[PDB]
RNA sequence: ACCGAUAGUGAACCAGUACCGUGAGGGAAAGGUGAAAAGCACCCCGGAAGGGGAGUGAAAUAGAACCUGAAACCGUGUGCUUACAAGUAGUCAGAGCCCGUUAAUGGGUGAUGGCGUGCCUUUUGUAGAAUGAACCGGCGAGUUACGAUUUGAUGCAAGGUU
RNA sequence: UAACUUGGGAGUCAGAACAUGGGUGAUAAGGUCCGUGUUCGAAAGGGAAACAGCCCAGACCACCAGCUAAGGUCCCAAAAU
RNA sequence: GACAAUGGUAGGAGAGCGUUCUAAGGGCGUUGAAGCAUGAUCGUAAGGACAUGUGGAGCGCUUAGAAGUGAGAAUGCCGGUG
């Protein structure tokens, strides 16, 4: 089966609006600086 | 008041004062111009001509005679290989009124 | 001498572009799109303005007809009324009339009942 | 364009109106009350904006009919489920709540504009003689021949 | 006759006539329809049947 | 004025680069930073480092204060493309196409 | 044209089952790099008129030039020079034939003068006669133009 | 009164060559920085690539994949607008909001109302569920030679013409 | 208010429905074959819900003027509750 | 100045627009040509100008002459991109 019509440029985007990415949880290091991913380790300092 | 003038092919209500457009009149720019078939007259003490109030006359003076911006004409049949395309500008008299039934 | 394409089609064509703006994506771009477009919209001003002439008696008649009820007269026998006491006054006015000065409106009337 | 007036949401008012509808046939009161909600009664109608007053019909319960229309009048409906032609109910159901019998008779004789679907919920039917609406103070309505 | 004011005969030399340049022009099928306006074109040099 | 910089032809597709880049459009660069090292996507590192130079000659060219500034504006475009084959049942071959983009970040401080 | 185009003559593909259009060459004019088709070959652009009507045209730019500025003079001098342009003392225009009786070479390299022309009678086209602007005959070749074309 | 890089040779470039076939054989694409290499010393981020300064230059918004740099196509910003509505997408009517012109009874957007089944071909008849076209660009079809005939024009004329 | 004569250039030789006089079929066909008329083909506009062939009527162009034809006049929807 | 006519497929007749080159005249051009872009410009149509940006060296106009002279469709050819 194929297409019988070709996608307009805005059926496309429209199809698109959820195909995001989320930003990362992320928390700051206790008095390390660089930020780690959440419940996840703190590494070397 | 009002006028209902008969001017172009048509009826116009004027008011005295404020300029109008109708179809053209071919007199000079400058010079002034009167309406003699004036069918109503409003306000106070109207007038109701039947048809045209008798001697009844809107004066005004003539302000621009230019041309309407022009409107392609364009048309034509499907699968019959014709078309037509004409430009038009109809052609105008700008004027403002001055006293009505003067 | 061997004549070259040139500026002339693109120009054309950019012409018939810049013609059909309001158009939606792909109907103000492409140029055969566009040409079609642009063609059918010329028809169908060109029938549209003649049209119009009719789309606006009606309009005035209906608000004639409005305020001819309102004096408990139908606007059948208002028109009737009027040609027969030789108004001859347009329907474009009649209405505007009845809009911005219901004193003259009512006079009119009178004289069309008078006269039936 | 040379001069033809064009009313709006700026230079319009709507009037609030009751309609006793006992004693009064279905449909003749329908298209009446239709033309009221249109402004078409009204020198100042204009076609692209609603100019149309507020109608209150009251005593729904007591709108008659010609005929045997309490029977052979059906009214149909469907699910758009197959067999779904839940349809039929006969027009003598008024006694099942008739503020819908006036409500859809009435709504049919507006245009199908989304306009005119808007211009259909200035409606307000009730088959009782009471109805909840005064504050918007409506003035009482004859209904013209 | 100064030579950048040449002008031919008032009545001599009508343009060429170009089919198959548009549909205003009024040739565009060129001429015929759908018969033997192939290009071969033979009707066989005077004849019928 | 306002600094930036930019990777040319880089190897990953626009459309791939430009998710990542939707995170980090408009933020405070420090926490652009983050979200770029901890964003896991392929092109997360090459636009860090994009980010990271830019900063860096926002200082040391135009002398702003690196910690006032913002990811004013931030983008990917189409570059060139390298185009490939790869071969298929019945001897057909057919098209791929090995994209690479543009990428561009200006960042800020006030108006003047 | 096609059967000129160093190529051709295998068909491209089989006519059908491809779900491509027919081709027969690769070397047809619908294809890039493909024959031309009429495009121009050699030929001669050379007519010939009535002679009454040379002789006719010769009269015409002759007396064309006679019935406004066509001028006449004593004759010829020495070996080569650019006192042609002072022989304007005489006060002929930018454009100008001499037209000497019969080739007199010398007069003939009072040539690069930045337009002027100068033959014998015997040629005398209509086209010199025509850019022309101001024409001047000696005596003898005027002489003989009268001869000639009477 | 031939071509000017899809043209003109197949070949303006180390072409009968990459490439393809066992072979005979088939047979491409690909020209342009600048006047001058003056082809970006040096500092900076980067492993590099690439970039920001600083410089060469009339110009590098001419930086080498380099003159001009169209369209399809991909993006970033936003002025008007859009989540009760059945749309060949426009056209006619029209409020609101924003703007200010090759100043003329101006420009952008558009709540809402009227009307409204693309184009081409081919057919008695096509919205057609009959054909063709993904889109944009370039290229792509009545010509020339000779003869015949007819019309117009010009010259002569009982002659005209080589 | 045309007609005919001579010459240059043509295209056409698949027709369609409706009405009507008829053959064929079954006083079947949106059938078929002839006669006559209209319309379509090549005809937009209005009516017949939509609807080449039916009814009214033949679009040089602009108007937010008027009278009409077929068909209409409670609401959708112009006009007689 | 009245008056009449002006739907149209195959098709006949007419008048014109624009493109490249040529001839002659007359001009513009680094104080910025062609080209490209944008615009609320003009003509009954094809089409013609003007201003601004870009561009960096060539080009109009008039009269005539000659044509590889005009593209949206060929399951057309090449290229780019969906
Ligand atoms: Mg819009
Ligand atoms: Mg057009
Ligand atoms: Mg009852
Ligand atoms: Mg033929
Ligand atoms: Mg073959
Ligand atoms: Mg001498
Ligand atoms: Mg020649
Ligand atoms: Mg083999
Ligand atoms: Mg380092
Ligand atoms: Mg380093
Ligand atoms: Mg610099
Ligand atoms: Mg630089
Ligand atoms: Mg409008
Ligand atoms: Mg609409
Ligand atoms: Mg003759
Ligand atoms: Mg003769
Ligand atoms: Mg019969
Ligand atoms: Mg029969
Ligand atoms: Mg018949
Ligand atoms: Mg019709
Ligand atoms: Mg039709
Ligand atoms: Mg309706
Ligand atoms: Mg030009
Ligand atoms: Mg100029
Ligand atoms: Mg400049
Ligand atoms: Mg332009
Ligand atoms: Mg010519
Ligand atoms: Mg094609
Ligand atoms: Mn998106
Ligand atoms: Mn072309
Ligand atoms: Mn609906
Ligand atoms: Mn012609
Ligand atoms: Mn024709
Ligand atoms: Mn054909
Ligand atoms: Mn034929
Ligand atoms: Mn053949
Ligand atoms: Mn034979
Ligand atoms: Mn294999
Ligand atoms: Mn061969
Ligand atoms: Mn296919
Ligand atoms: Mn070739
Ligand atoms: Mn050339
Ligand atoms: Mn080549
Ligand atoms: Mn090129
Ligand atoms: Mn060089
Ligand atoms: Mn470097
Ligand atoms: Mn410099
Ligand atoms: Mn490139
Ligand atoms: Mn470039
Ligand atoms: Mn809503
Ligand atoms: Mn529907
Ligand atoms: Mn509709
Ligand atoms: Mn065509
Ligand atoms: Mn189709
Ligand atoms: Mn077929
Ligand atoms: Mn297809
Ligand atoms: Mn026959
Ligand atoms: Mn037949
Ligand atoms: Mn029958
Ligand atoms: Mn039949
Ligand atoms: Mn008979
Ligand atoms: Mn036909
Ligand atoms: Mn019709
Ligand atoms: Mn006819
Ligand atoms: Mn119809
Ligand atoms: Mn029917
Ligand atoms: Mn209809
Ligand atoms: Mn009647
Ligand atoms: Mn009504
Ligand atoms: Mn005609
Ligand atoms: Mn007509
Ligand atoms: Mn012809
Ligand atoms: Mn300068
Ligand atoms: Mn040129
Ligand atoms: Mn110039
Ligand atoms: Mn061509
Ligand atoms: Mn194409
Ligand atoms: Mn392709």
């Amino acid at each position: 089966a194929v297409p019988k019509r070709r996608t307009s440029k805005t059926r496309k985007n429209k199809r698109r609006t959820h195909f995001k990415i989320s930003v990362p949880g992320m928390t700051e290091c206790p008095n390390c600086g660089r930020e780690y991913k959440l419940s996840h380790r703190v590494c070397k300092n | 008041m009002f006028a209902i003038i008969e001017t172009g092919g048509k009826q116009i209500k004027v008011e005295e004062g404020q300029e109008i457009f109708v179809e053209k009149l071919d007199v000079n720019e400058g010079d002034t111009f009167t309406f003699d078939k004036v069918l109503f007259v409003g306000g106070d003490s109207v007038k109701v001509g039947a048809p045209t109030v008798e001697g009844a006359t809107v004066t005004a003076t003539v302000n621009k005679q230019g041309r309407g911006k022009k409107i392609t004409v364009f048309t034509y049949k499907r699968r019959k290989n014709s078309k037509r395309k004409k430009g038009h500008r109809q052609p105008y008299t700008k004027l403002t009124i001055d006293k009505i039934n003067a | 001498p061997r004549v070259k394409g040139g500026t002339v089609t693109r120009a054309r064509r950019k012409k018939t572009i810049k013609l059909a703006k309001g158009y939606f994506g792909s109907k103000h771009t492409l140029y055969k799109v566009a040409k079609q477009q642009v063609m059918k919209s010329g028809q169908y001003a060109f029938r549209d303005r003649r049209q119009r002439k009719r789309d606006f008696r009606k309009l005035w008649i209906t608000r004639i007809n409005a305020a001819a009820r309102q004096h408990e007269m139908s606007y059948s026998r208002l028109m009737n009324g009027l040609k027969k006491a030789g108004i001859d006054i347009n329907r474009k006015m009649l209405s505007e009339i009845a809009i911005s000065d219901e004193k003259a409106f009512a006079q009119l009337v009178t004289k069309a009942k008078d006269a039936l | 364009m040379r001069q033809t007036f064009m009313a709006n949401e700026s230079n319009i008012e709507r009037k609030w109106y009751v309609i006793d509808a006992e004693g009064q046939t279905l449909g003749r009161l329908s298209s009446e009350v239709a033309s009221i909600l249109r402004g078409k009664n009204k020198v100042t109608y204009t076609p692209h904006v609603d100019t149309g007053d507020y109608v209150i019909v009251i005593n729904a319960s007591k709108i008659e009919f010609t005929g045997n229309k309490e029977t052979d009048k059906v009214y149909y409906r469907h699910s758009n489920h197959p067999g779904g032609i839940k349809s039929i109910t006969a027009g003598e159901l008024r006694r099942t709540n008739p503020e819908r019998l006036i409500e859809n008779s009435i709504k049919g004789m507006l245009p199908s504009t989304r306009l005119g679907e808007k211009q259909g919920k200035k409606l307000f039917v009730y088959g009782g003689a009471e109805h909840p609406h005064a504050a918007q103070q409506p003035e009482n309505y004859e209904l013209r021949g | 006759m100064k030579l950048h004011e040449l002008k031919p005969a008032e009545g001599s030399r009508k343009e060429r006539n170009r089919v198959g340049r548009g549909v205003a022009t009024g040739n565009g099928k060129t001429s015929g329809r759908g018969h033997k306006g192939q290009k071969a074109r033979s009707g066989g040099g005077v004849r019928p049947g | 004025m306002e600094a930036k910089a930019v990777a040319r032809t880089i190897r990953i597709a626009p459309r791939k680069v430009r998710l990542v880049l939707d995170l980090i459009r408009g933020k405070n660069a420090a926490e652009a930073i983050a979200i770029l090292k901890l964003t896991n996507k392929a092109s997360s590192p090459v636009i860090e480092k994009v980010l990271m130079s830019a900063l860096a000659n926002a200082e040391h060219n135009y002398d702003m204060n690196t910690d006032e500034l913002v990811v004013k504006e931030a983008y990917a475009n189409e570059g060139p493309t390298l185009k490939r084959f790869r071969p298929r049942a019945q001897g057909r071959a057919s098209a791929i196409n090995k994209r690479t983009s543009h990428i561009t970040i200006v960042v800020s401080d006030g108006k003047e | 044209n096609r059967s000129a185009v160093s190529g051709g003559g295998r068909k491209p593909w089989k006519q059908k089952g491809t779900g491509r259009a027919r081709q027969g060459t690769i070397r047809a004019p619908q294809w890039r790099g493909g024959g031309i088709v009429f495009g121009p070959t050699p030929r001669s652009y050379a007519y010939k008129m009535p002679k009454k009507m040379r002789r006719l045209a010769l009269r015409s730019a002759l007396s064309f030039k006679a019935q406004e500025n066509g001028l006449t003079v004593v004759d010829a001098f020495n070996f080569e020079a650019p006192k042609t342009k002072e022989f304007k003392n005489v006060l002929s225009t930018l454009e100008q034939p001499k037209k000497v009786l019969v080739v007199t070479e010398n007069e003939d390299v009072n040539v690069e003068l930045s337009a002027r022309n100068i033959p014998g009678v015997q040629v005398t086209t209509a086209q010199g006669l025509n850019v022309l602007d101001i024409t001047n005959a000696d005596s003898l070749v005027i002489t003989e133009a009268a001869a000639k074309k009477v």
